[PDB]
């Protein structure tokens, strides 16, 4: 079947700017089946562009498609506040698929995340399961990297991390991170550290505490 | 209750060729002619029989829809009592017609760089066509005496030509989409009235 | 004035099915098919199939041509979707959609797309029971550093519906609050975290407690954070 | 467009004679045919419709025959008033249409 | 009984705009089409515009895109504006009431009609 | 063999009437397009009338309504009957078949008739 | 309605030569164009259709190649059987197709 690639998979833009992105196909693709879809943060997709030059219902003149044959163009004239989200193309001419879809997210100069870290609380002590915060404040470069250091040795595959949205405040990012230990190995170890590597770090901040 | 699907008839992604045209019957459904009354994208818009008005108000038994790519310059030949290429040899409509004839340029969907050679017409054939006939036999069309037996040559031809349509022709080469409806009126009971 | 409304939040066994609802209104019900995509948490859109509804054909994607059926009520304008022997990776949003792409009466292609949508149903397939959330504070280092700038929180885990709301001091704190999203454990329950950044000049003055909710569970706990 | 001619261009007669007036269509048109009178620095006006049809208030003098291309409008007796220029218009196609040339009647 | 008058035309120079008017008494100007025809002596009668009851408007070759045919029934005025007038569109309007007998068609009552000129 | 042999020319008066014959060898001329062309002395050649397999027939409108074109399959010849005949007709006239393949293009030809229209 | 024109109405060349014919029109009428080669005292012979073809049994010689409003005609090597007039039609228009007016050749 029909395997539709869309690149770039996230686009930065700062609003007033114009979006150009692309949809390619791996065979030929009649004009008649092409479609754009936007769908913002928790909310149901809306259709934009049908036919590959059509607008729908509702939609404002900014948005603009074009292409014929295995590549297609969707053309954004003016970058407003609430054009930021994601978008995917569909066909129609030989059964039904999906792209794998295009974000579009606000730009901003380059921050510098605080980095914190919080002890185990008593109660984890009791429950006999052990977990350790390495909390990060604003930044803007999606792109982060963090890694958990004990004492001399490093950790792999007891680890997972979460990250928020782009707040409309500041156009920036928060992180967060948790270390898997238990009690039997929360003890032997002697020093907790966390790595940071940033753009907006000149060198990696590694902050950590002693045992208990 | 059901209304008629016209717009699977006109918002269509495929059209059939001119000899082996598309007929589509229509029936037990509300029609509403709201949708054609103004598009802004038809270049023809003629009914014969009946006026484009009063249509909503009239009820019939059945209607067809039948649906082909032509160029420009044979639209004109979708019409009663007119002689021609596809008036005698692809599509024929009889001289007491009540229907109507549209049409719109499609050469942005039907036309390609390089050539489009998937529509196809009927060059030579014995007799005119009947009416509302259908003919998409493949036979090679004998010129002479001597019997062709399936080896193309001088006096034995194919019968089917290519349209190639191309973005840089004139309007009158450009594709056109023809949708022609017919009404028929019988001793049945009316079941298109659209009130 | 087009709408469509479909049925809330679903919880299944693996093994068991489930059908969903999609209620149509405000256009002739029978010239426009239903279809319906679904999308896994994090992912793309991922299509299912496709229903008329004059006659009742159905086009169904590959992947899900034997374990998937739909119908649609004429008289409640309601489609219903039902996919069988639910699996762990069958857990996501599913959507109902107004269809332009093949047409109902004669089942060829349209140009168009699918124009209106509905609110979307999610799906959740774990194998694991119902458990409390539980609440472990965070409180901040001894040292404060970057005056007046301190950071606090608590931590939530073992909670296996995935909605819970968390709020600072009974909703009166707005500014400077983050709540990360819920990630799935290898257990088969979530952790969630909310941190607030409080001025360090005031933390002893001023004092915190995070509560949270948990409808399916309605359990409540309020624990205040305090410096040890 | 389907041309709509008449003949004869001019026609003398006098009172109480017959006439004739006849319209010839470039294609079959069947029964769709309307005949209207215009009376000098006066607006047009009907007199029948679909050939043989006699519009109410038109005088019973008047009649129409034919059907495809010959159509024929005729006068048992011309009465003073019934002097003016008289026109054939087709309704079979629509919304485009057509009218005849004109035929005159005076009096000798 | 049934009239129309017409009323707003005279002498325009070529290129420029006019707009002339209709109106109606004795029957629902709601429930009936209207049409307007002119007359020339060179070349008789001849339909320029129709609009419907349900608000489609057709127009012939020779003046689409340049007239606009409206319809106001709660005044009982029936509108016609020219644009890009020509030396050609010289003659006398006709505002007239469309009605049908079956599938039959044809113009029942006229106006006295009103004298355009393009100098 | 391919052939077209033509035959019917002759003096005739301002408004007479001749009638023009062109038979044909291996061809059949109820099965192909067949057209009429005449070539006035120290002219150019001029469309006449062409007749379809179906039985259609097109006429130039120097010579709309007074010329005509047929064909009989028991003795397969083309006929032109012309009438009304001016001092302007005066030309060789010329039958030949035209192909639809790509366009029309005439291939075949024949040897030609004189036909003058003269007072005397 | 369309008007072709070819040019120039004479022209000449000795031997071993290249000529060019052009015949334009007043509107496009695609690739649609024929050419013949009509020797004095009798019948002309077909040379190349649909503008760019070559008829079966013409000599490789001739070649043609243009579309919309302007075309040609090419003679790579003029031998002495070459000389004769030759024209122009339109095949695009089905009923009605139109001549030029001609260009004749003469050795010099
Ligand atoms: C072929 O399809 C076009 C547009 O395509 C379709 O548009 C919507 C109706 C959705 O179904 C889409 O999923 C689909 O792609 C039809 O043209 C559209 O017709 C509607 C109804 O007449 C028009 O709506 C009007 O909008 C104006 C305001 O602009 C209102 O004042 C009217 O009262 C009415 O609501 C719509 O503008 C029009 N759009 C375009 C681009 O023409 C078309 O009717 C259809 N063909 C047939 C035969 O149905």
């Amino acid at each position: 079947e029909i395997v539709l690639t869309q690149s770039p998979g996230t686009l930065s833009l700062s609003p007033g700017e114009r979006a150009t992105l692309s949809c390619r196909a791996s065979q030929t693709v009649s004009s008649t089946s092409l479609a754009w879809y936007q769908q913002k943060p928790g909310q149901a997709p809306r259709l934009l562009i049908y036919g590959a030059s059509s607008r729908a219902t509702g939609i404002p003149d900014r948005f603009s498609g074009s292409g014929s044959g295995t590549d297609f163009t969707l053309t954004i004239s003016r970058l407003e506040p609430e054009d930021f989200a994601v978008y995917y193309c569909q066909q129609h001419d030989t059964s039904l698929t999906f792209g794998g879809g295009t974000k579009v997210e606000i730009k901003r100069t380059v921050a510098a995340p605080s980095v914190f870290i919080f002890p185990p609380s008593d109660e984890q002590l009791k429950s006999g399961t052990a977990s350790v915060v390495c909390l990060l404040n604003n930044f803007y470069p999606r792109e982060a990297k963090v890694q958990w250091k004990v004492d001399n040795a490093l950790q792999s595959g007891n680890s997972q991390e979460s990250v928020t949205e782009q707040d409309s405040k500041d156009s920036t990012y928060s992180l967060s991170s948790t270390l898997t230990l238990s009690k039997a190995d929360y003890e032997k170890h002697k020093v907790y550290a966390c790595e940071v590597t940033h753009q907006g770090l000149s060198s990696p901040v590694t902050k950590s505490f002693n045992r208990g | 209750t059901n209304l008629c699907p016209f717009g699977e008839v006109f918002n269509a992604t495929r059209f059939a060729s001119v000899y082996a045209w598309n007929r589509k019957r229509i029936s037990n459904c509300v029609a509403d002619y709201s949708v054609l009354y103004n598009s802004a994208s038809f270049s023809t818009f003629k009914c014969y029989g009946v006026s484009p008005t009063k249509l909503n108000d009239l009820c019939f038994t059945n209607v067809y829809a039948d649906s082909f790519v032509i160029r420009g310059d044979e639209v004109r030949q979708i019409a009663p009592g007119q002689t021609g290429k596809i008036a005698d040899y692809n599509y024929k409509l009889p001289d007491d017609f009540t229907g109507c004839v549209i049409a719109w340029n499609s050469n942005n969907l039907d036309s390609k760089v390089g050539g489009n050679y998937n529509y196809l017409y009927r060059l030579f054939r014995k007799s005119n066509l009947k009416p509302f006939e259908r003919d998409i036999s493949t036979e090679i069309y004998q010129a002479g005496s001597t019997p062709c037996n399936g080896v193309e040559g001088f006096n034995c031809y194919f019968p089917l030509q290519s349209y190639g349509f191309q973005p840089t022709n004139g309007v009158g080469y450009q594709p056109y989409r023809v949708v022609v409806l017919s009404f028929e009126l019988l001793h049945a009971p009316a079941t298109v009235c659209g009130p | 004035q087009v709408q469509l409304v479909q049925s809330g939040a679903e919880v299944k066994k693996p093994g068991a099915s489930v059908k969903v609802s999609c209620k149509a209104s405000g256009y002739p019900f029978t010239s426009y098919g239903i279809s319906w995509v679904r999308q896994a948490p994090g992912q793309g859109l991922e299509w299912m199939g496709w229903i008329s509804t004059y006659n009742g054909n159905t086009n169904y994607a590959q992947k899900f041509q034997g374990r998937v059926t739909m119908t649609t009520d004429t008289s409640t304008t309601t489609g219903y979707m039902e996919l069988r022997r639910l699996r762990s990776d069958d857990t996501a949003v599913y959507y109902c959609a107004r269809d332009y792409t093949r047409g109902a009466w004669f089942g060829e292609s349209l140009i168009g797309g699918f124009d209106n949508w509905g609110q979307g149903t999610l799906v959740t397939v774990s194998s694991a029971s119902t458990k409390g959330p539980s609440v472990f504070p965070l409180a901040p280092s001894s040292k404060s550093t970057s005056g007046g700038t301190a950071a606090l929180g608590c931590l939530v885990k073992d909670y296996f519906p995935e909605p819970v709301t968390v709020s600072w001091n009974s909703g009166a704190l707005t500014s400077g609050v983050h709540t990360f999203p819920a990630v799935l454990q290898s257990s088969g329950l979530y952790s969630l975290s909310s941190v607030v950044t409080v001025p360090s000049s005031s933390l002893g003055t001023q004092t915190y407690i995070c509560n949270v909710n948990h409808k399916p569970s309605n359990t409540k706990v309020d624990k205040k954070v305090e410096p040890k």
